């Protein structure tokens, strides 16, 4: 159905594109991380110009069709309710795990093993802290 | 006499039926199945099945002939027999008229996955034999077998009790000739862009 | 003065079956990662703008609604697999799709599609016969309604 | 014509080691390698399985030029 | 509660087969052994049907991280020799008995899927032409 | 630079006998002829035709497929109307009429290559038809007694239900023969008034 204007990537070009798509979106708020981070000029669809360094405000105003970047928006909704300070830090940290995952995919590591590898590594980091 | 509600296929439906008194001329066939597309062809198969019952009336509804490729091959030997019997230029069209009946057994072999080089010479030797006598005997019933199992070659169609009704076969020949007569009679047409 | 197909030609013959095989592989390769409890999930973005993520292959195929007839047949058996049973919705399409892949080289060698269908029908009758033998249901085996469970 | 017929038998009897032809060697090695492929494994079972099935192309090609069905002969050849 | 939920689904369906590739590998092996009397064109068709049954355990090991190349060659040798109850362990990769670990699957899932997959296969293989009207 | 000649009427798509029009009319029917060649018979195959209402329908019978297909060739409509003669006046032969009429045009090409006029080709089939129709009366071996018994109906109904959904002919025969025997009234020694009706049997289906 609707073969035209329809894109599909499975097992070949998807693993490489999902990492680069989230890397370009996360690279926007990397310079805004921290109190010394740099502001941005945001324009609402109604024409109002606002300036803030908060990652939540910047990500919430984003309306995008990128399927991987929507996962960053779905988590940001739960970040403000649970904590609210995990907006910019987690997205950069989550993208850091994706960049290291892409290096393991090129080495032949199974993606679920990478998922279970970060889960077991996160449990060890909690016991050390 | 009886109006009830019964469960057909998992759903409650109200059944309207009878037993003996108040004789009704209408009957209903209830079907069940998981596949929706298969039930569509079964209802159409019943419609074609009950329509053949209408052909059982006075105009020669009881007469039968062996089908599944049995009659089509035997008619070829009879048509070629009349080709040499009828002098004149008609010998070219009469011989080609019998060859046109070779497509029926061929398609039955192609749709069955059978080799075209196998069934055709087997049906020829089965329907053409030399009998030590005036009356031709033994098997005139050899058709195109469904195969997919068993052993070899062809066999009498009477074993499976399958035959073609004369009212269907005789009427189909008249329609097939008149349909080809119209096309062969038209040497020119005039159409427009649609 | 009425055009049903609007003048759209379509190929016919044994080459059309191969085109239907590639349609079954495209549906299979999408459902290959979704097989199993640890299997991958498919992200589908509908034209309605609602984006959903589901592991169950039924809902995945219900949102796509492929118009292709050979691919829709795999969707129809998937909805009945989730309804009458509820388990094996993804595996029934992969098994049917992979069975289409094994019949692809048979058409290239000249084997008719009829004997291919009858060849698998005889194998299923022998396969189901072995399933009943491999199945374990015990009464007189010195088990009970409890000790077995 | 006799000297040409003698050379066929003489050259055949000249070699004291002969094997049955006409597809006997290709079909026999196919059965032996199927049972041997499981006895080794180690990612080499798929290569042996394809190497055994690749020996049936010679009798299958001969059936094409013989007008006989290759699917009937080769399949029954393996089973006998 | 974990023990009740296991015996609950096992009581609903009294027809149970051993899962974990055990039953799937036996059906593929028997159809190859029965094919000797099926010899002829029907032999090579069923031999590929038994090979088509190998995709179910394949994707299960590929999606779980296991290597489908080694596990399918080791399962076939362990299943064909000795006991037929040897499956594939879903936790730690190794050959083992799922009937001993009491990991089971109902047969009505496999029986209804095998009949539906074959029925849908015969419908597609029988279509030589497809005409789609617009409207 | 290149002028135009040969069409004196109006702008259209014109076909003449000098271009082999009799071959083009057969080749146009041959496109839909191969579809019916794989239809008739118990080993026949089914074709998919998407309806204009957005519904996929698959069936073996050609008389139903010819109605759903859009045919712009009027030469094919001659066989389509001839197929309606098999569906309406009779209950069988819809798949057979397309194979016979399509082959009569194929064997006629050999007579056209020899230069034989179409009239002698038609006259040849007309004389050969009377030879075949005369033999069809002698091709009959047995005759149904029209006893209308349940066991007697299973003999006529079984081959009619066949060539569709093969393998179910034994189960479907008991369902049809039981419904037909109920519609057929009980009478004897009267052959003047017809009895059975097609619309008297309504088939239902539930998933």
């Amino acid at each position: 159905k609707d073969q035209g204007n329809k894109k599909r990537q499975h097992g070949l070009e998807a693993k490489k594109s999902h990492i680069l798509a989230a890397r370009s979106v996360a690279s926007i708020i990397k310079t805004s991380l921290g109190p010394r981070g740099l502001d941005k000029i945001l324009i609402s669809p109604d024409g109002e110009i606002t300036i803030t360094n908060d990652g939540a405000t910047i990500l919430s105003q984003m309306e995008l069709d990128n399927e991987i970047a929507k996962l960053l928006v779905q988590l940001s909704k739960s970040q403000d309710d649970e904590i609210g300070d995990g907006t910019t830090g987690v997205v950069v940290l989550a993208s850091a795990l994706l960049d290291q995952a892409l290096e393991l995919i090129q080495k032949g590591i199974h993606p679920i093993k990478i998922a279970n590898g970060f889960d077991e590594a996160a449990k060890l980091a909690i016991s050390k802290l | 006499e009886t109006v009830k509600t019964m469960e057909i296929g998992g759903d409650r439906v109200t059944v309207f039926k009878q037993e003996q008194g108040e004789i009704s001329r209408t009957s209903t066939i209830i079907l069940r199945g998981a596949t929706q597309n298969n039930l569509d062809d079964i209802e159409r198969a019943i419609d074609d099945g009950v329509a053949a019952v209408k052909g059982l009336m006075k105009p020669s509804g009881g007469k039968l002939l062996p089908g599944a490729g049995a009659t089509e091959i035997e008619l070829i030997s009879r048509i070629t027999k009349y080709g040499e019997r009828t002098p004149g230029l008609l010998q070219l069209a009469i011989k080609q008229f019998a060859v046109a009946f070779e497509v029926v057994p061929r398609t039955l072999a192609e749709t069955a996955g059978l080799d075209v080089n196998e069934v055709l010479p087997n049906l020829y030797a089965a329907h053409n034999v030399t009998e030590p006598g005036a009356v031709k005997t033994d098997h005139l019933y050899k058709g195109v077998d469904i195969d997919g199992e068993s052993d070899e070659g062809v066999k009498d169609i009477r074993e499976e009790n399958i035959y073609d009704m004369l009212a269907t076969k005789k009427f189909a020949i008249n329609v097939a000739t008149e349909a080809a007569t119209t096309v062969l009679s038209i040497d020119q047409i005039i159409m427009a862009k649609k | 003065i009425v055009v049903l197909k609007e003048g759209t030609d379509a190929s016919q013959g044994k080459g059309q079956i191969i085109s239907n095989i590639n349609a079954c592989v495209a549906v299979q390769e999408a459902l290959k990662p979704t097989l199993g409890p640890l299997g991958s999930d498919i992200l589908i973005v509908t034209s309605n703008q609602k984006t959903t993520i589901s592991n169950d292959g039924a809902t995945i195929l219900k949102l796509l609604d492929v118009v292709h007839p050979a691919a829709k047949t795999l969707v129809d058996i998937s909805r009945a697999q989730d309804a009458e049973v509820g388990d094996g919705t993804t595996s029934v399409t992969i098994l049917a799709g992979e069975l289409m892949k094994e019949a692809k080289p048979f058409l290239e060698e000249g084997i008719s599609s009829h004997l291919i269908m009858k060849g698998y029908r005889k194998a299923v009758s022998l396969a189901v016969e072995k399933i009943n033998e491999l199945a374990v249901d015990i009464t007189s085996e010195k088990s009970s309604g409890r000790e077995l469970l | 014509s006799l000297h040409d017929s003698l050379s066929v038998v003489k050259r055949t009897l000249e070699s004291g080691n002969v094997v049955p032809g006409g597809g006997c060697v290709e079909a026999a090695l196919n059965i032996y390698l199927d049972n041997f492929a499981t006895t080794v494994g180690s990612r080499e079972q798929l290569a042996i399985a394809e190497f055994a099935a690749a020996l049936l192309i010679i009798p299958k090609t001969l059936a094409v030029n013989a007008a006989k069905d290759s699917s009937e002969l080769v399949a029954k050849l393996r089973s006998y | 509660h974990d023990a009740i939920m296991i015996v609950k689904r096992a009581l609903q369906n009294k027809l149970i087969v051993a899962g974990g590739g055990a039953t799937e590998m036996e059906v593929s092996k028997c159809l190859r052994d029965y094919s000797k009397t099926i010899a002829g064109k029907q032999q090579m068709i069923i031999n590929a049907f038994a090979k088509a049954l190998e995709v179910i355990p394949r994707q299960l090991c590929e999606n779980a991280g296991f290597d489908a190349i080694e596990i399918l060659n080791k399962l076939r040798l362990a299943h064909s020799k000795g006991e037929k109850w040897y499956g594939v362990v879903f936790e730690t990769e190794n050959i083992g008995d799922n009937f001993a670990k009491f990991v089971w699957e109902p047969a009505l899932v496999k029986i209804n899927a095998l009949n539906s997959a074959t029925e849908a296969t015969n419908l597609i293989l029988s279509v030589d032409e497809t005409i789609t009207n617009k409207g | 630079q290149n002028p135009n000649a040969g069409l004196f009427k109006q702008g259209y798509n014109s076909y003449s006998n000098a271009d082999g029009q009799i071959i083009k009319s057969i080749a146009a029917i041959r496109e839909l002829h191969q579809m019916c060649l794989t239809s008739m018979g118990p080993c026949g195959r089914n074709k998919i035709i998407v309806n204009h209402l957005g519904k996929i329908i698959i069936t073996n019978d050609a008389a139903t497929m010819l109605r759903e297909l859009d045919i712009v060739h009027p030469a094919v409509k001659v066989l389509v109307m001839a197929t309606e003669q098999q569906k309406i006046d009779m209950g069988d032969g819809t798949n057979l009429v397309m194979i016979l009429a399509g082959e009569l045009l194929n064997v006629s090409e050999k007579l056209i290559s020899m230069g034989l006029s179409a009239v002698e080709i038609i006259q040849g089939y007309n004389m050969a038809r009377k030879f075949t129709l005369k033999e069809l009366d002698e091709m009959v071996v047995g005759e149904i007694t029209d006893k209308n018994d349940k066991n007697e109906l299973l003999k006529m109904i079984k081959p009619v239900i066949s060539s569709k959904k093969y393998g179910s002919e034994d189960i479907l025969s008991e369902l049809v023969s039981e419904a037909v025997s109920h519609v057929l009234p009980v009478a004897q020694q009267a052959g003047e008034i017809p009895y059975f009706n097609v619309d008297s049997i309504r088939v239902v289906k539930i998933m």
